[PDB]
């Protein structure tokens, strides 16, 4: 099947070079175009510019002087750099393709897209801490806990419950900012706890730390 | 550029009913406006293009009319996984132009949150701060809100929440607030409460517990 995929950085400083990479298979650069979209927060789509069958370029004329667009054919990746980002923005970026023939078809296929963070913080570990009832508070045949992440930097996280077993009313919820850093809870119930054993995994990527945490009392 | 303007923003139906959604572009661009898919997990997918014709492996309940400026998505007899957003392309130049998209929310019988309320844990405490937390799992509709109350008197300063999308299963909500406050704060006051008004009840849902019981 006809894939794409984008690849780069999660985190980036102002001012540092944004390198994108646009992985293909299953057709040749050399038939299709490729095109850059983005989606800036809170908002829609936004062309960036092509990377052509034969080997041109073109971009969005207000974005042209600071994008470069360009390819290896031999890997079957295409490449945006781009360079002034906006501190604190949070955009995603996306490749998607098209081609011209009898006439131009929309694009047929995307990729998924990836989301890059702006910002001159450091990369900050999260803190997980147990959601557990108590202070007088009777504890019903099913029971709600949870894994409270806290005070991280840059998204994102990943939860799952021992390791994957249980996946009973799991919610994950959005991430939440406030003095630059995340912090998310995420819930399972239980009709067996405590005597059965709760236990959060919690991951973050960007610091390569990955804690459980047991939920209890 | 050719201005694509969609309409509405949002819509909300059951599954086997019908809805339909708009795409205006700025001049006349014959038959060629595309529709598309967007669901969490998935790439942006192709529905129809050249106004009516659909791709490949569409279901006969998706439909697009018209040629012109004016253009129209139907999609009838909904299956739940057809809620999600959908955003029309024009085809006809570069550079390629866009709808803003329709978020379409699947309609489902009322269902009263399950609130929870989660006192800080020793190993938070441990390190100065204190975290309250409040869970309202598995709702419709969306509307809620929530209050925190100290010692009867609601703060609102330390309160952050978020609500999570419509669950793939049962299609409901949930939202977590947390209450941060320091731990002499946190031991400063007794009462913790949170409070919580959905349609789904004539009065307020409320649990609370005493710090002096922890
Ligand atoms: C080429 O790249 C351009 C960026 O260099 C893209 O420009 C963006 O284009 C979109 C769509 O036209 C703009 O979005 C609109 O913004 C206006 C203005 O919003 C602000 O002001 C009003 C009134 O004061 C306020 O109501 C808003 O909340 C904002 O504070 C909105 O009225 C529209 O609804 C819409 O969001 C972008 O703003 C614009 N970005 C910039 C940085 O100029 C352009 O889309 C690209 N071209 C192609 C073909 O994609
Ligand atoms: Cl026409």
């Amino acid at each position: 099947q006809v894939q794409l995929m984008e690849s780069g950085p999660g985190l980036v400083q102002p001012s540092e070079t944004l390198s994108l990479t646009c992985t293909v298979s299953g057709f040749s650069l050399t038939s299709y175009n490729v095109h850059w979209v983005r989606q800036p927060p809170g908002k829609g789509l936004e062309w960036m510019g092509v990377m052509w069958s034969g080997g041109s370029t073109d971009y969005n004329s207000t974005l042209k002087s600071r994008l470069s667009i360009s390819r290896d054919t031999s890997q079957n990746q295409v490449f945006l750099k781009m360079n002034s980002l906006q501190s604190e923005d949070t955009t995603t970026y996306y490749c998607a393709r098209d081609r011209t023939m009898g006439m131009t078809t929309p694009f047929d296929y995307w990729g998924q897209g990836v989301m890059v963070t702006v910002s001159s913080a450091q990369t900050t570990a999260p803190s997980v801490y147990p959601l557990a009832p108590g202070c007088g508070d009777t504890t019903s045949s099913t029971v709600t806990l949870g894994c409270l992440v806290k005070g991280y930097f840059p998204e994102p996280v990943t939860v799952t419950w021992n390791s994957g077993a249980l996946s009973s009313d799991v919610h994950t919820f959005p991430a939440v900012l406030q003095s630059g850093l995340y912090t998310l809870t995420s819930s399972v119930t239980s009709s067996t706890w405590p005597s059965q054993t709760v236990t959060c995994n919690v991951a973050h990527p960007a610091s390569s730390t990955k804690v459980d945490k047991k939920v209890e009392r | 550029d050719v201005q694509m303007t969609q309409s509405p923003s949002n819509l909300a139906a059951s599954p086997g009913e019908s809805v339909s959604i708009n795409c205006k572009a700025s001049k006349r661009i014959s038959k060629y406006l595309a529709w598309y898919q967007q669901k969490p997990g998935k790439a942006n997918k192709l529905l129809i293009y050249s106004g009516s014709t659909l791709q490949s492996g569409t279901p006969s309940r998706f439909s697009g009319s018209g040629s012109g400026t004016d253009f129209t998505l139907t999609i009838r007899n909904l299956e739940p996984e057809d809620f999600g957003l959908y955003y029309c392309q024009q085809h006809k130049e570069y550079p390629p132009t866009f709808g803003a998209g329709t978020k379409l929310e699947l309609k489902r019988a009322d269902a009263a949150p399950t609130v929870s309320i989660f006192p800080p844990s020793t190993e938070q405490l441990a390190t100065g701060g204190a975290s309250v937390v409040c869970l309202m799992n598995n709702f419709y509709p969306r509307d809620i809100s929530v209050k925190w109350k100290i010692d009867g008197t609601e703060r609102r300063d330390g309160v952050l929440d978020s609500v999570t999308d419509q669950d793939s299963k049962d299609s409901t909500y949930s939202m977590s607030s947390t209450l941060s406050l320091t731990k002499a704060d946190y031991e400063s006051h007794n009462l913790y409460t949170c409070e919580v008004v959905h349609k789904t009840s004539s009065s307020p849902v409320v649990k609370s517990f005493n710090r002096n019981e922890c």
